[PDB]
């Protein structure tokens, strides 16, 4: 099997975000980096003037500005999720702009763990080292000195094997590192000093201290400050070499900072970001001396506002704030001296579109001309939306619903969709439950309930505890013009929403949504009990048609030629729908894994679990029950998984991997065509959530799957010929040699499928975005290509152009 | 020794054993002939490991599969003149058979690709926020399982799954639910003579857990030591009814009976006069059991006890003894052992096992 | 030789555990004559002996090593059915 694998939408959701002055000397300037892509604009004062976005071969894992004593702008360096570090230089030839690769290498270990907390990367103020940590127990430095070309680095032995945070400290005659770590004894903030002539650790300038037990950032103070701050659940303390200030604001203990950034350069405020959106600023009093050197007075904290749920912070000039969010859409916020009529000091200025998370979606005609537009479940908590794709190309429209959308699945004949949606609870002294927000499942037209006294759990005593976040489950019907939610159906208590499909079944002529659900208790580690409900949309309303209780969680379900096909724990059984609009077991077939995914084509099911446990069933008329025709258990973790076509498995599996599995010819042999051969590798470099048949587009490639993934990326697999296939491998190659790669990364070492214990080189795959950057490149550039292999430069114009069709 | 796994190594074989050895399982060994003197010390001054065997059909000698066993112990009687080694070897790594060559000498050699140990990472390493990196180091019981699920899989949020969901493949959840499976059986159970980590516990519950040749074999299959554990939780919980091998259908006791009469738990090993060993699961109560001949404290593992012989009522097969207390103030008066050879485990009223 | 010999053994071993309750030493005296069948025949006598006996001694033996592992009782009471079979064949002629 040979594929072509396009991106349709880039990575939308922002990881990190650093200011400084990268272009000019004279420019302040706004990097945003989105996964694989880096964003470069201008501050003005008029919003962000954009300049330069470039794609690297890899996922930016570390992006920091620095300033060499001999250069005259700042520096970029970046390290990769693969381990692929470099420095990089912004250079104008007057028109012409390019990210030059002043130095670069891998700087990955051949033995060693990776760290519990991730890549930690550190840039020493003035500019004698680079250091990361990777591993747990050791400290990788990278000497920062002219003639580095190659990144070469020596590793430090570090004793203390759980590190939480480290940052390298302000004004210290020799490079000092700050951070806090976990032993039996407790959590606790230590220093060290790193010598690049010894290469080892020397004693720190203050001795260990006791932190929170719960402290989870370290943030180093420019001068006049020097020195740290130890931020936990509870406090904020400082540390310097001869003094200690502590404070345990309440205003923070709702929620964990999980992000900071500088205001003023010399360390005054700071802005701090929480899990709910909170904004805060922390501000450090200070208490000159006469002879001009600065302590520390106190140390306040007060809550700004609100914006979106922030991965990362930056101030830009004059009150403007960006907001990076992997939750929601980034922003640009307005520090206001003076509060607004509701009390908070933020004021959003700008939104940018963040797809991200996209955890289900579904292709469907809306406007009725042929065109598939996509609907996606989008975000999560407050963030939480759908949004519509259509085909400046990709126009994105919003719909906010302010609590998690989770599946997805169009009507056609009810002309809306359905959506099943979860909102948090908190339980109060009434002794019930509030919600912390209005939401789409509380501002319906029309809203109701579920009812079971028959569904009662034995080990259940409902007696829940105070104070507690409950998940309270929904189906929302939205319409499909105005996209208001016209109903809100609330399932039972305790009861967790799996699966939903709207499908016809049998001879009843009424389509139905059917939920597969999950009855899930603190106590029960795996679910005993489940529920299948049939529900007709009818008056604006949802009403309940049939109930089917069942012993497990129903994961998935399908329609399955006029039956109905689900999946309760480790059982795939068919159901039947009677005249009198009940579900009858029709038949069941026990598995030895567990039935989370569930896709069907023709008779044939295709069926796997979260360990890339593919199994494939028959079912059979005369037998009246399901057979194995193969299976293939390569223990991996298994994100998603499509049927391409009756051989061929589409899936995606750990560490950003995409894999397609054939089934065998039956050449002579049975132990064979039980076996499915992995024919396709390929490194994505995003977590796929769902796969999805259709088309953006109004035949040289055969088949159109759409992928939705964690950054809201929006791809598309293609199946091609085996003619096909050898000419765009080999245009893979020709094209590696002329395209300059920012850090100048192999594109074969970057698709190559890769996982912590296994690296293997990708085959039955071509990276689209590599043949459609043929295009555009000069024409002098698109010849040298072509160069023998007969196929001339005009001729694969309208070959690259037809495989641009597609999307 | 951890020799490199997906590459294919020849290891000597002994000709002595044809019995399935999982790893980490005692094997008491004790040879004598020189054939099997000149190569145990020719391995414990270069690599200290041989190669147990496994046949599918020991009666046509049909191995297909095995288990190395590095050499820990050495010590050597010089008793009447005759050499005798007495070594202790421990189960490290599964392998395949390939190809086995035959010396001259009286040794085997064969090729064996030993199969690789699938260590995963975590379920939420690849999709954990940067921001909350620094959220997953716990500080340092019914309560804190539920803190330890909200706070560990809480980017579960960013899938297309719950967090109830990837507890079910967390190793130390599911170690943890083992342990309080194993407790039922064993009240006298200590933490510290479990392994910590998810490969040596999975390989030692399979060794402990009452099930026949054919399930051990099942869970040697497996590579990843999650799906081990699951399917070891899975037996615990469906696997209730324990019945006769030979009629398949003649139910002994079920798992509600087990428990743990000496400090060894439910099912350890113990050697007869003859030197055949028996794993002897412990039960309160049985059904479809005859008593053959009369009480004997000849030879009696457990002291304090008599054993009397115990047969199938139906094909009169051997399944173990029951044992009578000779003193009246005996809290156990009278319970039940019986050898894990003789029995089938079986899912009452077909469901099969999950991984 | 083989005719008297497991004759004369069998009332040896039968004397050994009926009378002296000693399972130890009719073993030792059953195992030797035993090993005699198993390296075979060499004499006319000998080998129309294995063709009558040698099969019922065979099982008797199998019967024995079925108690040394189950401990069974009955298993030796099998064994001593078919070497009191056997006996009874021998003292007829
Ligand atoms: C003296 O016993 C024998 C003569 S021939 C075989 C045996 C034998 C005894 N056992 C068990 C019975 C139960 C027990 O507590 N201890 C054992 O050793 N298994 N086989
Ligand atoms: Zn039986």
């Amino acid at each position: 099997s040979y594929n072509y694998v396009v991106t349709a939408q880039k990575p939308t959701a922002v990881n990190g975000c650093v200011t400084g002055h990268f272009t000019s000397a004279e420019d302040l300037n706004l990097l945003i980096a989105k996964n694989t892509r880096l964003e470069i604009y201008v501050v003005t004062a008029e919003g962000l003037r954009p300049v330069k976005e470039v794609g690297m071969y890899g996922k930016i894992a570390v992006m920091e500005l620095f300033r060499p004593k001999g250069e005259s702008k700042d520096l970029l360096f970046i390290l990769t999720a693969k381990y692929n570090a470099c420095i990089l230089e912004y250079k104008q030839s007057g028109e012409s702009i390019d990210i030059i690769t002043r130095a670069h290498g891998n700087v990955q270990d051949r033995i060693g763990r990776p760290s519990e907390t991730g890549i930690i990367g550190i840039i020493d103020p003035e500019c004698r080292m680079i250091g990361l940590r990777l591993y747990d127990g050791l400290f990788k430095v990278i000497p920062l000195d002219r003639d580095n070309k190659e990144l070469k680095a020596f590793n430090i032995r570090l004793e203390e094997l759980h590190v939480i945070d480290v940052k390298f400290l302000y004004g210290c005659q020799a490079p000092t590192i700050c951070f806090v770590y976990q032993d039996p004894q407790g959590r606790h903030v230590k220093t060290y000093e790193v010598s690049l002539r010894e290469k080892e650790f020397n004693k720190g300038p203050w001795k260990q201290e006791n932190v929170e037990a719960e402290a989870s950032m370290v943030i180093a103070v420019p001068e006049p400050f020097g020195g740290a701050i130890i931020i936990g659940q509870e406090s904020i303390t400082y540390h310097n070499g001869d003094k200690y200030l502590a404070i345990a604001p309440p205003i923070i203990k709702q929620s964990t900072i999980v992000c900071h950034n500088r205001v003023d350069p010399n360390g005054s405020r700071y802005l701090l970001g929480d899990m709910e959106g909170r904004l805060f600023m922390l501000l450090l009093e200070k208490e000159e001396q006469m002879d001009g050197t600065v302590t520390l007075k106190d140390l306040r904290v007060e809550l700004l506002g609100e914006t979106s749920i922030a991965e990362c912070l930056t101030y830009l000039d004059n009150g403007v704030v960006f907001v990076g969010s992997r939750l929601g859409d980034s922003q640009l916020v307005k520090l206001n001296v003076d509060s607004n009529e509701q009390g908070s000091y933020v004021v959003a200025m700008e939104t940018f579109t963040n797809l991200g998370p996209i955890v289900d979606m579904c292709v469907v005609d809306l406007e009725r001309q042929g065109q598939g537009q996509l609907v996606t479940c989008s975000g999560a908590f407050k963030e939480g939306s759908l949004r519509i794709i259509r085909n400046q190309k990709l126009h994105i429209r919003t719909v906010p619903l302010y609590e998690s959308p989770r599946k997805i699945c169009y009507q056609e004949v009810s002309q809306c969709f359905g959506v099943l949606s979860s909102r948090i609870e908190v339980q109060d002294t009434s002794g019930g439950t509030t919600a912390l927000r209005p939401s789409a499942s509380t501002q319906a037209l029309s809203s109701s309930v579920s009812s079971s006294k028959l569904f009662s759990s034995s080990t259940a005593p409902h007696e829940t505890s105070f104070g507690e976040e409950v998940e309270v489950h929904n189906l929302l019907i939205i319409d499909q013009h105005t996209f208001e939610v016209l109903h809100a159906h609330q399932f039972l208590q305790n009861e967790y929403a799996l699966s939903l499909v709207s499908c016809k079944l049998g001879k009843d002529p009424n389509t139905y949504f059917i939920v597969g659900t999950a009855m899930v208790y603190p106590e029960e580690a795996e679910p005993k009990q489940g529920r299948i409900v049939v529900f007709q949309y009818s008056d604006g309303k949802l009403q309940t048609v049939a109930e089917k209780e069942v012993k497990g969680a129903v994961y998935s379900m399908v329609e399955f030629n006029g039956k109905l096909l689900a999946s309760i724990n480790s059982t795939v059984r068919l159901y039947e729908w009677t005249t009198e609009k009940e579900l009858r077991t029709e038949c069941n077939h026990y598995n030895n894994i567990m039935a989370l995914y569930l896709k069907t084509k023709g008779d044939f099911i295709l069926v796997g679990d979260l360990m890339r446990s593919v199994l494939l069933l028959a079912y059979k008329p005369m037998e009246g029950n399901f057979e194995e025709i193969a299976r293939d258990f390569n223990p991996n973790w298994m994100s998603a998984v499509e049927i391409l076509d009756d051989d061929n498995f589409l899936g995606a599996e750990n560490a950003f991997n995409l894999f397609v599995c054939q089934k065998d010819s039956a050449a002579t042999t049975d132990e064979e065509r039980q076996h499915l051969q992995e024919v396709g590798l390929f490194h994505l470099g995003e977590f796929v959530n769902v796969f999805c048949h259709g088309s953006l587009v109004m035949t040289p490639t055969q088949g159109s799957v759409l992928f939705g993934t964690v950054n809201g990326m929006i791809g598309l697999v293609t199946s091609l010929s085996e003619s096909w296939y050898n000419l765009l491998l080999d245009m893979q190659n020709r094209l590696n040699k002329v395209i300059k790669s920012v850090g100048k990364i192999e594109h074969s070492f970057w698709r190559s499928f890769h996982t912590e214990r296994k690296t293997e080189p990708a085959t039955g795959f071509i990276d689209g975005d590599l043949i459609e950057s043929f295009l555009d490149i000069s024409r002098p550039k698109m010849q040298e290509v072509v160069a023998n292999l007969e196929a001339t430069a005009d001729d694969l114009i309208k070959v690259v152009e037809e495989l641009t069709r597609i999307h | 020794t951890l020799h490199d796994d997906d590459s294919c190594q020849v290891i000597p074989v002994l000709p002595q054993v044809m019995m399935i050895l999982i790893p980490g399982q005692t094997l008491p060994l004790q040879l004598f002939h020189p054939q099997e003197v000149s190569m145990v010390r020719n391995l414990i001054q270069k690599d200290r490991t041989f190669a147990v065997l496994a046949y599918s059909n020991v009666q046509e000698r049909e191995a297909q599969f095995g288990t190395t066993a590095e050499i820990y112990a050495y010590r050597e009687e010089q008793d009447f003149g005759i050499e005798i080694v007495k070594v202790k070897a421990i189960g490290r790594q599964r392998f395949k058979v390939l190809e086995l060559r035959t010396q001259s000498d009286g040794i085997q050699q064969a090729k064996v690709q030993i199969l690789p140990e699938c260590v995963l990472p975590s379920t939420m390493s690849a999709v954990q926020l940067e921001s909350l990196n620094k959220c997953q180091i716990f500080p340092s019981s019914y309560k804190w399982w539920q803190k330890y699920q909200k706070r560990k899989f809480h980017c579960a949020n960013l899938t297309s799954w719950p967090r109830w969901l990837y507890s079910l493949y967390d190793a130390e959840t599911l170690m943890d639910r083992i342990k309080k499976q194993l407790r039922e059986w064993d009240e006298n159970l200590k933490d510290d003579s479990l392994p910590s980590n998810p490969i040596d516990f999975s390989y030692r519950v399979a060794a402990c857990l009452p099930i026949d040749d054919v399930l051990r074999i099942q869970l040697l299959k497996i590579g990843s030591a999650i799906q081990r554990l699951r399917c070891e939780l899975d037996i615990m919980n469906k696997c209730t009814s324990l019945c006769c091998k030979q009629c398949q259908e003649t139910e002994i006791t079920t798992k509600n009976e087990i428990f743990s009469l000496s400090l060894c738990g439910p099912m350890a090993a113990y050697v007869n006069p003859h030197g055949y060993v028996h794993e002897t699961l412990t039960v309160y109560k049985a059904c479809n059991l005859n008593l053959i001949g009369r009480p004997s404290t000849e030879h009696s593992w457990f002291p304090g006890y008599a054993w009397t012989v115990a047969q199938c009522k139906i094909c009169a097969s051997h399944i173990g003894w029951k044992f009578t207390a000779t003193k009246k103030d005996m809290s156990p008066q009278k319970f039940w052992g019986l050898t894990r050879s003789a029995l089938l485990p079986t899912i009452p009223d077909k469901v099969i096992l999950c991984l | 030789l083989w005719h008297e010999m497991w004759h004369e053994g069998l009332e040896e071993a039968s004397r050994l555990y009926f009378g002296e309750r000693n399972v130890k030493g009719m073993f030792e005296v059953l195992e030797p004559l035993h090993a005699m069948m198993e390296r075979g025949p060499q004499t006319l006598k000998e080998t129309s002996f294995n063709q009558a006996y040698g099969r019922d001694l065979m099982e008797a033996q199998e019967w024995c090593r079925k108690y040394m592992k189950s401990g069974n009782v009955k298993d030796l009471t099998q064994a001593w059915d078919l070497y009191y079979h056997v006996f009874r064949r021998i003292s007829k002629q």
